[PDB]
RNA sequence: CCCGUCGCUACUACCGAUUGAAUGGCUUAGUGAGGCCUCCGGAUUGGCGA
RNA sequence: AGGAUAGUGGCCUACCAUGGUUUCAACGGGUAACGGGGAAUAAGGGUUCGAUUCCGGAGAGGGAGCCUGAGAAACGGCUACCACAUCCAAGGAAGGCAGCAGGCGCGCAAAUUACCCAAUCCCGACACGGGGAGGUAGUGACAAUAAAUAACGAUACAGGUUGUAAUUGGAAUGAGUACAAUGUAAAUACCUUAACGAGGAACAAUUGGAGGGCAAGUCUGGUGCCAGCAGCCGCGGUAAUUCCAGCUCCAAAAGCGUAUAUUAAAGUUGUUGCAGUUAAAAAGCUCGUAGUUGAACCUUGGGCUUGGCUGCAGCCGAGCCUUUUUUAC
């Protein structure tokens, strides 16, 4: 087979820079953040609990 | 391989020396001497690990090169001299006399004795036989050779060595009812009286010993050392504990009561 | 600031002509106490000569305020100079650090000297004769 | 009686029967025959270096349709020639003729992986630089 | 050479990495006790698993067995001493009934928070790590320090700590000194 | 649904004239260093010996 | 019977017999085989590993022969041959890192040509000398332990007396740097500790993933059976939950992934504990030696006294009276 198309999609993928965002806490602070986010202010939609709801 | 070993790895040293693992690669190799390597206690171990008079091997050599240490009434300057069972160590500068007797835990106790008792020692007769010119002699457990012994003395008997003249004061025949300390095996250090000697021609004779607390154990005759003519009458001072073995639960109870 | 010295496990050791003990130093508001100052304090406490006092092996506990080491007090300065290690006498100023070449140089000189039989003067005189 | 001896003195028969029958287990047979030592291209090693001979495109098997971009590598340790897959989008451009590549298996332990036919190795490093580092532009190829 | 020095692992990971019931239980327990990571839960589970294994081994022996009496009493005594086992449950059957929260109750971080020295469990951990807390007259900066019963009453601020009568810290000295 | 010749490509192993080739161990026979023992020998060197 | 040996012995010699081992596996071959203490994994039974901190053996390039000595068939001793290899004035001479460090080579694969006898011990004529044995530091993400990367208030909001989401404060601390003291043979580091040392506290945590197995998107852009992914099942042919990316989320975290081996999962090696009508597998059928395995049967019951331990019973031990050869376990 022809080898001329190697890296075609990655080469032609439009470059997008990573948006600058505040650092996330590390260690115990991060475990605390997940704990509150999942057991303190529960955001369940009456029995429907999703970690990563896509925007819709 | 081509000759005698001169080193002793720390892990391969006798466990009753109670040496620590991480202090070094080697352990004091006992010199040739009256007692076997596995059943001896080098003076470096006694003066540094037991008495803690010396802080290191340089210091134990400094102590002994000043002529302080005597074993069996004779000055020894060999830091790895193999002191053994019933041996008397004298440090007259500190005015201390020790005898190497096993405690019930299997180790050589730091057993201080009076000066009057430090003037003699006991030896188990290993063999009695005739020397040159038809002169009988006795070989004790510490390699001593005493000529012209009492003609009643036989093997497994105990003789009392004057330790200053090397002569025999008196002896104890090996027989039922004699006070005994065990010098080998898992019953090492226990003290009791002979109950019954069970003979095995071509094999090992076994001795049944009853403790002062009426506990009975069996040990090899080669591990049997007569130390007294009867119960409660030892010919040497016994170490603390009197050779009475306590179970671990009894020891825990005793420590609880002793410490509150 | 109120340095307190306690000695425990004291053993009188006439075999080495000294008394030996473990030293506990309570030094609140103080990083630790230097060996020179501990030797001075021990000399005052036990009325011994300072040069007969040796301290070593100190370590500060976790959190500070206390250190533990080991101390020796000899019956005399002569006894201390007789039984003390050289490096400790150099620490205390009772001895001078011996000056020698490095271990590599000493070994190299020994192996060079192993190649000569007889005196060096004879060996070099013969070498001079050969090269002259 | 279940077809095997049960007597108290039949330990020899039981031990020999098990020994005869473990040869039907290919893992045991391959371990004792030493096929990796004798037959495996790597000689039993986890990785192996070699020199890239040529860059070759291999058609994937059905129902997939693609060109898996591999290389022909001659191993330094024994001179054997193997085909090694070059993972990720465009890492073939990182591999040139007469380069020294470190190879490793696909994780199927001697079998081909996926739709790639007859290829049992992958490129881990090229010219002493990790292919992942080159792909992520963490490092550059020494040239 | 020198004799080898012993070392051992103090935890063990689960066999199934992804399990919602265990992940949720672990996260809930870490959030309750302000733990840094899951390994601090694995450590508790590991040492409780071997306490249970020892008790089970003794429980298969007959009652009044010398070994069962000696080692069972020692294990019970140790757990009562560290406060994990209650004084009215010294039977070696309640040892099997022990739970990891019993051990996490006895950590220094938990006891610091429960003694009112900290606002939260996460304040407790930073107080311990920052050398403010002393047990007896000794500073302890290890959060996993298991507090003994005789040590329970002696948990307090270090005497040379800013919160315990020492001088002002770096920030305050820099602020009031300007 | 499906089988087998035949045709293309690639890989693996096999047979095969070449009394093919290379590497290592053991060994017959032949030759055989050197030490040791033995046999004389007797530079020289002490008063018969070395 | 002798010789030889430190000594036994076909160890060797002379003579004489014809013996010795073997399906209970001799002999031969292979071992990517030094043995063991041990190691990994483990419900139990097992499977796999052990060059390597201790013990035993063996070797010092390959063989062989010796000297000295109590002790060596020694190699940091010698002699000779073989293979390598150094200097040479060409006549000759000198070698042995599977010691420490270092180099080349080999390879997937492994560190300083550093300091010291202070400790552990050893050797010597020895209180004193020596020891790359050993110790110390260097390199070192082999493994292992502990354990930072933030904590707390007020406003503002949302919220059901308090959990957060933001912009506003004052505290706390060690990473690092350093007087100093300690440590140490001397240092380094640790431990202590003046002064300095945090708001984006830029003093900025990573490695893999988000279809299922398997925890976490049917978000947006790019490509369009290409590029690629994918352990396996599969994804990709114009709204791709799977590729390339951004965002978000998930898992473990100073660690995380990949390859290979191995163990569990594997009752897919099955003694415990598999299967054999049809899924793989009962020999075409009988005989038969080793092996394995083999019916029942020989002092039972009764009586009396007594010791101990569990709460009158029960459980063990006894001692008398009743006619009273070889193993295996
Ligand atoms: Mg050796
Ligand atoms: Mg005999
Ligand atoms: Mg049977
Ligand atoms: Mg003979
Ligand atoms: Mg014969
Ligand atoms: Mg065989
Ligand atoms: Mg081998
Ligand atoms: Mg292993
Ligand atoms: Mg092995
Ligand atoms: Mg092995
Ligand atoms: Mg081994
Ligand atoms: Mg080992
Ligand atoms: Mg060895
Ligand atoms: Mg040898
Ligand atoms: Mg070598
Ligand atoms: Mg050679
Ligand atoms: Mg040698
Ligand atoms: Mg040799
Ligand atoms: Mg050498
Ligand atoms: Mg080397
Ligand atoms: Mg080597
Ligand atoms: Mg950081
Ligand atoms: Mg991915
Ligand atoms: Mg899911
Ligand atoms: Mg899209
Ligand atoms: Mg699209
Ligand atoms: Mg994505
Ligand atoms: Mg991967
Ligand atoms: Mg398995
Ligand atoms: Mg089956
Ligand atoms: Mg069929
Ligand atoms: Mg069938
Ligand atoms: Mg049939
Ligand atoms: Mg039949
Ligand atoms: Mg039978
Ligand atoms: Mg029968």
């Amino acid at each position: 087979g022809s080898l001329a198309r190697a890296g075609k999609v990655k080469s032609q993928t439009p470059k997008v820079e990573k948006q600058e965002k505040p650092k996330k806490p590390q260690g115990r602070a991060y475990m605390r953040l997940l704990y509150t986010r999942r057991f303190v202010n529960v955001t369940l939609t009456n029995g429907k609990r999703k970690m990563n709801p896509s925007p819709a | 391989a081509r000759g005698p070993k001169k080193h002793l790895k720390r892990l391969a040293a006798p466990s009753h020396w109670m040496l620590d693992k991480l202090s070094g690669t080697y352990a004091p190799r006992p010199s040739a001497g009256p007692h076997k390597l596995r059943e001896s206690l080098p003076l470096v171990v006694f003066l540094r690990n037991r008495l803690k008079y010396a802080l290191n091997g340089r210091e134990v050599k400094a102590i002994m090169m000043q002529q302080h240490v005597q074993v069996d009434g004779k000055v020894r300057t060999d830091t790895t001299y193999p002191a053994g069972f019933m041996d008397v160590i004298t440090l007259e500068a500190t005015n201390e006399h020790f005898r190497l007797v096993y405690d019930v835990k299997g180790k050589f106790a730091v057993h201080r004795i009076s000066a009057e008792e430090a003037a003699y020692k006991l030896g188990k007769v290993k063999k009695v036989q005739l020397g040159k010119k038809g002169v009988p002699y006795v070989v004790t457990h510490d390699g001593r050779t005493i000529r012209y012994p009492d003609p009643l003395i036989r093997a497994n008997d105990t003789v009392k060595i004057d330790l200053a003249t090397g002569k025999i004061d008196d002896f104890i025949k090996f027989d039922t009812g004699r006070l005994v300390m065990v010098t080998g095996g898992r019953n090492l250090g226990r003290v009791g009286v002979i109950v019954h000697r069970e003979k095995h021609e071509g094999g090992f004779d076994l001795v049944h010993i009853k403790d002062a607390l009426e506990n009975t154990f069996v040990t090899r005759l080669s591990n049997v050392f007569v130390i007294g003519t009867e119960a409660g009458k030892p010919w040497v001072s016994l170490p603390k504990g009197k050779g009475i073995k306590l179970s671990i639960s009894e020891e825990r109870d005793r420590r609880r009561a002793q410490q509150g | 600031d109120a340095v307190t010295i306690r000695t425990r496990k004291v053993i009188s050791n006439p075999l080495l002509a000294r008394r030996q003990f473990v030293i506990d130093v309570l030094h609140p508001n103080r990083a630790n106490v230097s060996k020179d100052e501990l030797r001075e304090k021990l000399a005052e406490i036990y009325k011994a000569e300072k040069d007969a006092v040796s301290v070593f092996g100190f370590r500060t506990q976790f959190g500070g305020g206390k250190s533990t080491g080991f101390g020796l007090i000899y019956q005399s300065v002569a006894d201390a100079k007789r039984f003390e290690p050289a490096y400790r006498l150099v620490r205390y100023g009772l001895a001078e650090k011996v000056e020698k070449a490095s271990r590599q140089q000493r070994k190299q000189k020994k192996n060079r000297d192993k190649k000569i039989f007889g005196t060096q003067r004879r060996a070099q005189k013969r070498a001079a004769r050969r090269n002259a | 009686g279940k077809g095997k001896p049960r007597g108290l003195n039949s330990a020899r028969k039981l031990r020999v029967h098990r020994r005869n029958n473990r040869w039907a287990d290919q893992a045991y047979k391959a371990r004792l025959l030493g096929t990796a030592f004798k037959s495996s291209p790597f000689g039993g090693s986890s990785h192996a270096k070699g020199i890239v001979l040529e860059k070759i495109g291999i058609e994937s098997k059905q129902p997939n349709s693609a060109i898996r971009k591999c290389v022909r590598v001659q191993l330094i340790k024994n001179g054997k020639k193997v085909t090694a897959f070059v993972p990720n989008d465009g890492c073939l451009n990182f591999v040139d003729e007469n380069d020294e590549v470190l190879l490793a298996g696909f994780g199927r332990r001697g079998k081909a992986k996926g739709d790639i036919p007859g290829v049992r190795f992958k490129v881990v490093k090229v010219s002493g630089v990790s292919l992942l580092a080159l792909w992520k532009e963490k490092k550059e190829k020494p040239r | 050479p020198r004799a080898p020095r012993t070392y051992s692992k103090t935890y063990s990971v689960p066999k199934r990495p992804y399990e919602s019931a265990r992940l949720d239980a672990e996260l809930k327990l870490a959030g309750e006790y302000g733990l840094k990571n899951k390994r601090e839960i694995y450590r508790i589970g590991f040492q409780l698993s071997k306490i249970r294994r020892a008790a089970r081994d003794l429980l298969t022996r007959d009652e009044k067995d010398p070994k069962r009496l000696f080692e069972g009493n020692a294990l019970i005594r140790r757990l009562v001493r560290i406060g994990v086992l209650s004084e009215d449950k010294m039977k070696l059957d309640y040892v099997l009934a022990l739970k990891p929260e019993d051990f996490l109750e006895r950590r220094l971080q938990t006891q610091v928070f429960k003694l009112g020295l900290a606002r939260s469990i996460h304040h407790a951990r930073v107080l311990i790590t920052q050398r403010h807390i002393a047990v007896g007259k000794q500073i302890v900066n290890i959060p996993s320090f298991t507090v003994r019963l005789d040590s329970q009453k002696h948990i307090d601020f270090a005497h040379n700590s800013p919160y315990g009568g020492g001088r002002a810290g770096r920030v305050k000295r820099k602020n009031q000194g300007k």
